């Protein structure tokens, strides 16, 4: 529902889960090109 | 290892799009596009440790760890997408999927939309094959995106900064699980993670094999 | 359990858990629904349950008004929670006298608000002069697994019924091409007694 | 997630003591008796 989209944006924008940048991914993961 | 495929099942297409009519002229904006054309011009796939993405997908019974451990492990892929959101906004939001199977299965395609690793909506389609050039092909063409997705995309474009769009997409994932009805075996499983493409670029992606080293 | 209209019927709806102990499978049924001869069903005024389901556009009231009104049902379930809590799932079977494409939407509601949704599409197979739709071993969402484990671990049995007071499931079966409502089942729950299996009652919903 | 299930349980149980009950609504007697 619309309310669930809004719930997601509130939690995500509220700046217990490591950021993706702090996890082990190869350098291609951060390069769109 | 060069494509989202096993020895007996492959992804032929996955396209997320929106159709826009303006001044009696139709055009289709591609948010995400994965092809499946198989040739020597395809680089070998990099690998990603699946333990790094467990908290972004459903857990417990039937979750990603359980499905991966049940296997086959070579059916598991992670796609990192740069969704193209460089579009103004009557519009139709759709998805087109296409698959090829060596065996004539009844293909059960489950798609789970997740927010902070939790399912919001799961769409399950149980498709039958069509013989196209002696191949079993399955197509779910211009299938409507659910209202949640439409609202999500519309709200992402309201963000004044691209860093806010990326923080919001960091916890937005989609999990695709393709199964054969008769055996209930996993034929293919694709996890999707997202970032927003640059304003001067269209959609791009990288495909990774999920390993548990 | 014959939940049937002039054209569509639910033949089976089984929510269950499966465990493999010593290389042998064991199944426990939480809920089980499912003859051409039955007594008349009891009726229930749909207005008594509106507040337990979403009330916006496309909600239970809007769906009932659009009809057909012979397709609305209320199922009262006594869920069997007596088991040692691996797969959690639902197996269901449906029958039609017309080969439409079935689209089954199931929503889980907490205090009349949608928490999670599942939309499943199925094609029929003609079998013994009826079209059959099967949805075998559909995996339960994590929310429901979490909900069931938390419910059975409540320290007092009355608490299980208090938590179920505002927990509902709404199923809307539709024919894909026409969007016709084939069947709509509203589900409400209580926990079965310790020494008992799962039981249920079925009510026709009417605008009383 | 566990937190979403927890929010429903917390609101329903109301441990800290922070609409008609189903028991007082118009349902046939069979609605309250499993048998
Ligand atoms: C909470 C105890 C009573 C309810 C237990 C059985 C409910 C029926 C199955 C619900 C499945 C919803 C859809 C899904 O999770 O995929």
């Amino acid at each position: 529902t619309a309310s669930q989209v809004d719930e997601h944006f509130s939690r995500a924008l509220n700046y217990s889960s490591s950021p993706m940048s702090n996890r082990n991914f190869p350098p291609s993961f951060w390069n769109s090109n | 290892g060069r494509a989202i495929a096993t020895h007996k099942f492959r992804l032929l297409e996955f396209t997320a799009f929106m159709e826009i009519q303006r001044d009696e002229i139709y055009h289709r904006h591609l948010f995400v596009q994965l092809g499946g054309k198989p040739s020597f011009s395809d680089p070998l796939l990099e690998t990603v440790d699946i333990r790094q993405i467990f908290d972004k997908f459903p857990e417990k019974s039937g979750g990603l760890k359980d499905l991966y451990e049940k296997g086959p492990q070579n059916a598991f892929y992670l796609v990192k997408c740069w969704a193209d959101l460089n579009t103004d906004l009557g519009d139709f939001y759709g998805v087109t999927s296409q698959y090829e199977s060596n065996e004539n299965v009844v293909l059960v395609c489950s798609t789970i939309v997740c927010s902070f690793g939790k399912q919001v909506v799961e769409k399950v389609e149980s498709e039958y094959s069509r013989l196209e050039n002696n191949r079993y092909v399955y197509r779910i063409q211009r299938s409507p995106m659910c209202e949640y997705m439409i609202n999500f995309i519309q709200k992402l474009k309201n963000l004044p900064e691209r860093y806010m769009m990326n923080s919001v997409l960091e916890n937005f994932t989609i999990l695709q699980v393709m199964r054969a009805r008769e055996t209930q075996e996993t034929l293919l499983c694709i996890a999707y993670v997202f970032e927003v493409a640059a304003q001067n670029s269209g959609t791009t992606h990288h495909i990774y094999r999920l390993i548990k080293e």
